[PDB]
């Protein structure tokens, strides 16, 4: 995350690390034995890590749970990214304390101008590299579906939605993919893509979680 | 994972944000065996290194400060002794390479 600040040992209890040797993606636990993440973050052999502060160090408040099964999404298409979402089932289901908690699904896509909380373990240097040990945090408003397109000519869709600062310098970045973009108890966004990181007229882009509300009920009901 | 190609020049980087990046390879090519699907080889490699180039660049290889020209078709133009593809090597006032060639610059050195 570029431009953010340190969150604080578990303050984002629903935040998880998608791991397979090393941390490659985000993930916000939506409940007991499940995890919501990105489409492109899909791989074979996920090990979900919950309740972490320093990812490169054990602190007995972590829970390593492999991935019983890792679903993806129908329309998901790699080229345009439209429909960027994956669903992960835990071989088990954690304890759910203060540190490790569940976020909550939306009811109605939040409007623009809304300050949301975006977080991850990605890069904190736009032009460069400086991947942090502790989880970083960023407050950011939603841009109008109007302005989103205004920056990414013919690339947005009924799902992806920008968020961030048009002037830039503060945004989500490499490492953060599959992260949570919360706005008042509601898991409204999922880290998806963007040209570079935090660069004027090149805000980030996170998929609309509200438009997969049903999709999930089903996918969890079954599978 | 398994890099679906030995070398690649036109290396595109997905806009996506995992760690490491996920890249795609363009390259003209011939349907040799052309990977796991072809139109170019539409297979995405996900890793730190997107591979070496197929044909070297004046910059030799790496360059920490490589000027550029995003648009078409300048696409940029970035030590000690220069490299085999260089062509105008020269020291300078301080102690005892600029090339007209274009194309997507490779990584940096530091």
């Amino acid at each position: 995350i570029v431009g953010g600040y340190t969150c604080g040992a578990n303050t984002v209890p629903y935040q998880v690390s998608l791991n397979s040797g090393y941390h490659f993606c985000g993930g916000s636990l939506i409940n007991s034995q499940w995890v919501v993440s990105a489409a492109h973050c899909y791989k074979s052999g996920i090990q979900v890590r919950l309740g972490e502060d320093n990812i490169n160090v054990v602190e007995g408040n972590e829970q390593f749970i492999s991935a019983s099964k890792s679903i993806v999404h129908p329309s998901y298409n790699s080229n345009t990214l439209n429909n960027d979402i994956m669903l992960i089932k835990l071989k088990s289901a954690a304890s759910l304390n203060s540190r490790v908690a569940s976020i909550s699904l939306p009811t109605s896509c939040a409007s623009a101008g809304t300050q949301c909380l975006i977080s991850g373990w990605g890069n904190t240097k736009s032009s460069g590299t400086s991947y942090p040990d502790v989880l970083k945090c960023l407050k950011a408003p939603i841009l109008s579906d109007s302005s989103c397109k205004s920056a990414y000519p013919g690339q947005i869709t009924s799902n992806m939605f920008c968020a961030g600062y048009l002037e830039g310098g503060k945004d989500s970045c490499q490492g953060d993919s599959g992260g949570p973009v919360v706005c008042s108890g509601k898991l409204q966004g999922i880290v998806s893509w963007g040209s570079g990181c935090a660069q004027k007229n090149k805000p980030g882009v996170y998929t609309k979680v509200c438009n997969y509300v049903s999709w999930i009920k089903q996918t969890i009901a079954s599978n | 994972m398994e890099r679906p190609w030995k070398c690649c020049d036109n290396i595109k980087r997905l806009p996506t944000k995992p760690d490491p990046p996920q890249w795609r390879c363009n390259d003209e090519l011939e349907p040799s065996q052309c990977c796991k699907s072809c139109r170019i080889c539409e297979d995405i490699y996900w890793g730190a290194d997107p591979g070496p180039f197929c044909t070297p660049r004046p910059w030799g290889d790496c360059c920490d400060k490589a000027f550029c020209n995003k648009m078409n078709p300048p696409t940029c133009r970035c030590v000690k002794e220069c490299a085999d593809a260089c062509k105008d090597c020269q020291r300078v006032e301080s102690s005892e390479c600029k090339d007209r060639f274009t194309g997507h610059p490779g990584p940096v050195c530091k």
